[PDB]
């Protein structure tokens, strides 16, 4: 009754996703944290970041449509 | 409700440097509500990021837009799929004269289409789609506002993400059949995520479902809303400790490979017991070419019992199973794999994820509500060799 039997399909795949299929997002409101330098510095964060390679990580979200980059800002 | 802020060359550079030392490919949102009198994108802000980045010699990749379809809503200004594929190709054309070595461009960003079509997504393919890489949109099952534990346990909702996939293929497949199809922006539940839930070992059968389900269907991609940050969807919070999904995407990550395979139950489906099957990332020193990685999910409230078939059924298999560590049950926000609770060693040292080798012939046990890696040793699967 709690026994399932599988069936397994393995002649050839499917499908082929990428090595980064597994990949991850910053949301682009945390560039408006006074604190984002000092966040994406911790050692941390890096080695947490590093066990998730290879990915993509992208910067977006809402605030993405509300972000200018000023050259001259510090 | 939103208003513009700006981010300054130090923001940028730490943002790639991040990448960048943590071996991640970025990826740079551009704003595209930067609008000219005539209707047009104005590239002009974009033209400084790029001119700057590749001065230092970024490698970045671009998106332009992030939820096109609700710019009526949140910014007062419509913007037609034809208008947003002519303002990618503008975009594209900066890159082609830029001295980025071949940066790529994603896109649209759209959200999920619900209970309609994805009309949007259609115009712009049609327009723009020469120029992007792969196609972007975003998911998520629910509200984080009104979610509810037996939500994150429902079968009925993470079937829910089927016919939104089904949904944005079938647009793709009409307008650029074989573009690649990307999940840009994806997690359990909007609004930030579900307090209480997002952040625990119950957001794992969402998570790990929508990747079994979307290698399954032709997703070639899924980027995780979000690493880092404030929202309880976070795979490590503001105190940078993981959280169970972390710990979950990290085993992903050293035993899922590439090429995706299928498994199903015999007999009645009632949707609880739900299996993906792989071959083992051979990037993992302890496996070799040919192994199998099976992946399940049991949402039933008893154990489960799987029998593998033939010639897999005498094979010895490494478990990886996951459960929630102390009181707090599935709402734990620790997790243990083994039976030994997930935690770094140091902060720049994680821990060995240790398999348990079952006995050769044996069932493979899945408590109620859990989730496992089984590594199927010596598979000899000639696709996977
Ligand atoms: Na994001
Ligand atoms: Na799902
Ligand atoms: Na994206
Ligand atoms: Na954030």
């Amino acid at each position: 009754q709690d026994v399932v039997d599988l069936d397994f399909f393995t002649q050839e795949p499917l499908h082929l996703v990428s090595p980064s299929f597994l990949s991850v997002t910053i949301d682009a409101n945390l560039a408006t944290d006074p604190r984002f330098l000092i966040l994406l510095g911790s050692p941390k964060l890096r080695t947490l970041a590093r066990g998730l390679s290879p990915a993509y990580l992208r910067f977006g979200g809402t605030k993405t449509d509300f972000l200018i980059f000023d050259p001259k800002k510090e | 409700k939103f208003k513009n802020s700006t981010y300054s060359r130090s923001s940028v550079d730490v943002l790639y440097t991040f990448a960048k030392c943590s071996g991640l490919d970025l990826i740079f949102g551009l704003n595209a509500l930067l609008r000219t009198s005539d209707g047009q994108w104005n590239s002009s802000n974009a033209q400084l990021l790029l001119d700057y980045c590749a001065s230092k010699g970024y490698n970045i990749d671009w998106e332009l837009g992030n939820e096109p379809n609700s710019f009526r809503k949140k910014a007062g200004i419509f913007i037609n799929g034809s208008q947003l594929g002519k303002d990618f190709i503008h975009l594209h054309k900066l890159l082609r004269k830029s001295t980025f070595k071949n940066a790529k461009l994603y896109g649209p960003d759209v959200g999920q289409p619900r209970g309609k079509t994805a009309k949007m997504l259609k115009s712009f393919l049609k327009a723009g789609g020469e120029v992007i890489d792969a196609v972007t949109w975003h998911h998520y099952y629910l509200n984080g506002r009104t979610a509810t534990l037996e939500d994150f346990l429902n079968p009925d909702v993470l079937d829910t993400f089927i016919s939104q996939v089904q949904k944005v293929l079938q647009v793709v497949e009409s307008t650029r059949p074989g573009k690649k199809v990307w999940l840009g922006e994806t997690s359990s539940a909007y609004g930030g995520g579900a307090p209480g839930l997002s952040d625990t070992f119950a957001a794992g059968f969402m998570w790990l479902d929508k990747l079994g389900l979307s290698a399954r269907m032709g997703i070639e991609v899924v980027m995780r809303q979000v690493f880092f940050g404030a929202g309880n969807y976070h795979l490590v919070d503001e105190n940078f400790d993981p959280l169970p999904d972390y710990w979950l995407s990290l085993l992903f990550k050293k035993l899922v490979g590439t090429k995706v395979l299928m498994a199903s139950v015999q007999g009645q489906d009632r949707r609880k017991l739900r299996v993906y099957l792989h071959c083992t990332n051979t990037d993992n020193p302890r496996y070799k070419e040919g192994d199998l990685t099976l992946y399940a999910i049991n949402l039933h409230n008893v154990t489960k019992y799987l029998r593998l078939p033939y010639p897999f059924s005498n094979k010895q298999v490494d478990q990886y199973l996951l459960r929630p560590h102390g009181p707090d049950g599935l709402l734990s926000k620790s997790v243990q794999l083994n039976g030994q609770t997930l935690k770094m060693v140091d902060d720049q040292t994680l821990p060995p994820l240790k398999p348990k080798p079952l006995r050769p012939g044996s069932s493979l046990g899945l408590p109620a509500f859990s989730y496992a890696f089984f590594v199927i040793r010596n598979a000899k699967v000639p696709a996977c060799i």
